[PDB]
RNA sequence: AACCGCUGAAAGCAUCUAAGCGGGAAGCCCACCUCAAGAUUAGAUUUCCCUAAAGAGCCGUUGAAGACUACGACGUUGAU
RNA sequence: UCGAUGUCGGCUCAUCUCAUCCUAGGGCUGAAGCAGGUCCUAAGGGUAUGGCUGUUCGCCAUUUAAAGAGGUACGCGAGCUGGGUUUAGAACGUCGUGAGACAGUUCGGUCCCUAUCUACCGUGGGCGUUGGAAAUUUGAGAGGAUCUGCUCCUAGUACG
């Protein structure tokens, strides 16, 4: 349920899932996937923050 | 395309000069009034409603009654549609008329009509089953339907197996029919052949379709 | 903290109009299949609806590569012994032009009460024009 | 070969080219042939030369029969297309009436054959048919039509037959 | 005509010609020398 | 469908085929008869009625309708 | 599968396959015609009655357009039969000293079940179908049906 609610929220403002979470890797983020299914249902700006770190990233 | 609704007034027969005898059915032909004219604009498809015969007022519902005011007609003990086409809705106006004169002598028509009710009724007579033996140690399957299937496959019986059931009292048509003779200040249709129902029964009569 | 689902009273189904003309069969019928379910969504709860009412126009026109417009089969038995019966994309695009991208579509979504609640929400017309100009749709690429 | 082929054109026709529907004009008629959308057509003085648009085999198998096709219109317009039936029977004959044309072989029926817009028959003898025409295709699918309804027997030669033709032969009665 | 699942020209004026994909022998002087592979 | 083509290149020829255009079976899809909107996508049209209405049912007399049902007819303004 | 899955044949009732028996369309032919022979397509229909034997089969008689090959628990005994096989009686031949035995034969010899569920054939009740009602209807679909002889005529012509 997580992945698919993050997978959402990436294609919403640009990755991929499989992208994202790489990117969160590369960026050094330890945010869980509960905790970002939860940001991604509950708090669009907030996620759209975290994507984009994950974009620079890569 | 459009016929006429009558009643089936039984049989007889019509002797020609030649000495054949023609077995013939006679059709009381009530007036058949324009109910109803069904237009594509407005139904879809094209159509001619008309009611015959009559019934009293305290048998027609209200929602009847302004339906055949509308029309400007008379209450009929039934009402009957009839698929047409632009050529049939030339001179068919709501309140109209249709009598026997929609039929000449010699035009091969297609009778519709209620079959005699038989009821429940086993295979033998039904389905034309064979009757299995009436003797030879023949236990109590002599009017049995016999075996109904195969045994583990399929394991079942298949759909539209035959078996008894209700026989007759069932819409039935009879085409190639032909028009003996046609009368109409008497509302008299003497057509060839059987005509499926009982004597009194509402029979419908249509040009052929086969022509 | 936990993880909450949608709550059918607080989800809104938005309204989208798809051409279908020139596009490939399956590859339509995935997007809409997903769009259907709700799965663009971050508020998706598999036992809940969150889908968008998808409209699709000229779905006579949609598409089929190789030779499938004369090969693809539609088979479905009757119920009925030897009741098999089979048309072809090409006979059953002439004859009922939606079940082409109907059929596509209902194989995509899961199978059950939620699924068949689902595909209520697909609305497809062979043509041009849709009875839905009230319900606004905006026009989707996919 | 037959694609890199250019078609001559002579001073009656001319061809034009409007979206994909190249139409060939002259002296006995208009034609006209859909421009297969892997093969261009340019024109210089009094010639026609079409390539195809990439240098492939596919490309190029079709660019060869746009250029038949294409010069057989240019011919076709600039003098047309005559086809020859003869017929062979005790009492085969053939009677030409307008573009409606009958044929006595060996039935209990006349047979009546209704030519295509744009097939003429004249039977000038009772036992020959001439066809005439503008496009090829059309007067082949018409002489084949004819030719069918009492194709050539190998044992008497009786039907009809396209002259210059070669009916093979066998023996009746053989040991 | 011969349906069978080798079909090879017979005499010298017979041809291979593939149609819907299928192999076919037909010859311009032995109409027995008629194949179809399959 | 098999099969027979027309024109036609790949493959200067040939060639039913690759582009395109035809013929062709008691077979397939319609057409014929019956059923059919629980086709839950439950469709359409005409009328009628809404402070117990329009109607439907019970009850009764009943029917070439019928196992029971249902269905058809009629109940004094009446030939059930 | 042995705390039981009844055997052969017949009857009744079927359902499917196609490697097609007839009917339909064809190519080739040592295809003149009429008839065929092969192979390709084709499963929509249709596809005997008797004599013998328990027979399936098989032979035979007479038909028919044809008398197809198969699968379905060698379909079908909680649908029927019980002639054979396969209990107990008895006998013959044969084997055994014998009790007995024999894919040897012969005469005789109890076939239960009121149907719960699935299925199927019919026929109702309820609810629903965006207020209710009386009628008339469109048709998404489903089922049924689909066989074929002979005579005349073309014409005693084409062919020979």
């Amino acid at each position: 349920l997580w992945i698919a609610r993050i997978n959402a929220g990436a294609r919403l403002n640009g990755l991929s899932y499989s992208r994202f979470i790489n990117g969160m890797k590369k960026a050094n983020i330890t945010i869980d996937r509960r905790v970002l299914a939860d940001i991604a249902m509950h708090d669009a700006a907030t996620f759209g923050a975290l994507v984009e770190k994950a974009k620079a990233e890569l | 395309a459009i016929g006429l609704v009558g009643k089936k007034c039984g049989m007889t027969r019509v002797f020609t000069e030649a000495g054949a005898s023609i077995p013939v059915t006679v059709v009381e032909i009530s007036a058949n009034r324009i109910t109803q004219v069904k237009n594509t604009d407005v139904d879809g498809y094209q159509a001619i409603q008309v009611t015959t015969g009559t019934r009293r007022d305290s048998r027609v519902t209200a929602a009847q009654k302004g339906h055949f005011a509308k029309a400007g007609v008379a209450a009929g003990r039934g009402v009957w549609e009839f698929r047409a086409n632009d050529s049939d809705l030339e001179g068919r106006e709501i309140g109209g008329e249709i009598l026997a004169d929609l039929f000449e002598q010699g035009q091969m028509v297609d009778v519709t009509g209620n079959s005699k009710g038989k009821g429940f009724q086993g295979g033998v007579k039904r389905h034309n089953f064979s009757m299995q033996d009436a003797t030879h140690g023949n236990s109590v399957s002599h009017r049995a339907i016999g075996s109904t299937g195969q045994n583990q496959s399929p394991g079942k019986v298949f759909k539209g197996k035959k078996m008894p059931g209700q026989m007759g009292n069932k819409r039935v048509t009879v085409q190639g029919l032909e028009v003996i003779s046609v009368d109409v200040e008497k509302g008299l249709l003497v057509i060839k052949g059987a005509i499926p129902g009982a004597t009194g029964g509402d029979v419908i009569v249509r040009p052929s379709v086969k022509a | 903290m936990k993880t909450l689902s949608a709550k059918p009273a607080e989800v809104t189904h938005d309204w989208f109009v798809v051409d279908a003309d020139g596009k490939t069969l399956g590859r339509l019928a995935t997007q809409i299949a997903s769009r259907l379910r709700g799965k663009h969504k971050t508020n998706y709860t598999p036992h809940v609806d969150t889908g968008d009412f998808i409209v699709v126009i000229n779905a006579e026109k949609i598409a089929v590569t190789g030779k499938k417009a004369q090969d693809k089969k539609y088979y479905r038995h009757s119920g009925y012994p030897g009741g098999i019966k089979e048309t072809n994309f090409t006979k059953l695009i002439a004859h009922k032009p939606e079940d082409v991208l109907h059929k596509a579509v209902k194989g995509m979504l899961p199978k059950g009460p939620l699924g068949y609640a689902m595909i209520k929400k697909l609305k497809l017309y062979a043509g041009t024009d849709h009875p839905h100009e009230a319900q606004q749709p905006k026009e989707l690429d996919i | 070969r037959v694609a890199k082929a250019p078609v001559t054109l002579p001073n009656g026709v001319s061809v034009t080219l409007n979206d994909r529907q190249v139409e060939v004009k002259g002296k006995n008629g208009n034609l006209s042939l859909r421009l297969h959308d892997l093969v261009e057509l340019k024109q210089e003085d009094d010639v026609v030369t079409l390539s195809p648009t990439v240098d492939s085999k596919e490309a190029m198998m079709h660019t060869g029969t746009i250029r038949a096709l294409l010069n057989n219109y240019v011919i076709g317009v600039t003098e047309g297309f005559e086809r020859r039936l003869q017929l062979i029977g005790v009492g085969y004959r053939a009677q030409a009436t307008g573009n409606k044309v009958t044929l006595n072989v060996g039935y209990s029926h006349p047979v009546e054959y209704t030519l295509p817009e744009g097939v003429s028959a004249e039977t000038p003898t009772q036992t020959e048919i001439v066809l005439k025409s503008n496009d090829k295709q059309q007067l082949g699918q018409a002489a084949a039509k004819i030719r069918g309804f009492r194709p050539p027997e190998p044992y008497k030669g009786k039907g009809i037959r396209y002259s210059d033709e070669h009916v093979i032969r066998k023996e009746a009665k053989k040991k | 005509m011969k349906v069978q699942a080798s079909v090879k020209k017979i005499c010298g004026s017979c041809k291979v010609v593939r149609r819907k994909g299928r192999v076919h022998i037909i010859c311009t002087a032995e109409p027995r020398h008629k194949q179809r592979q399959g």
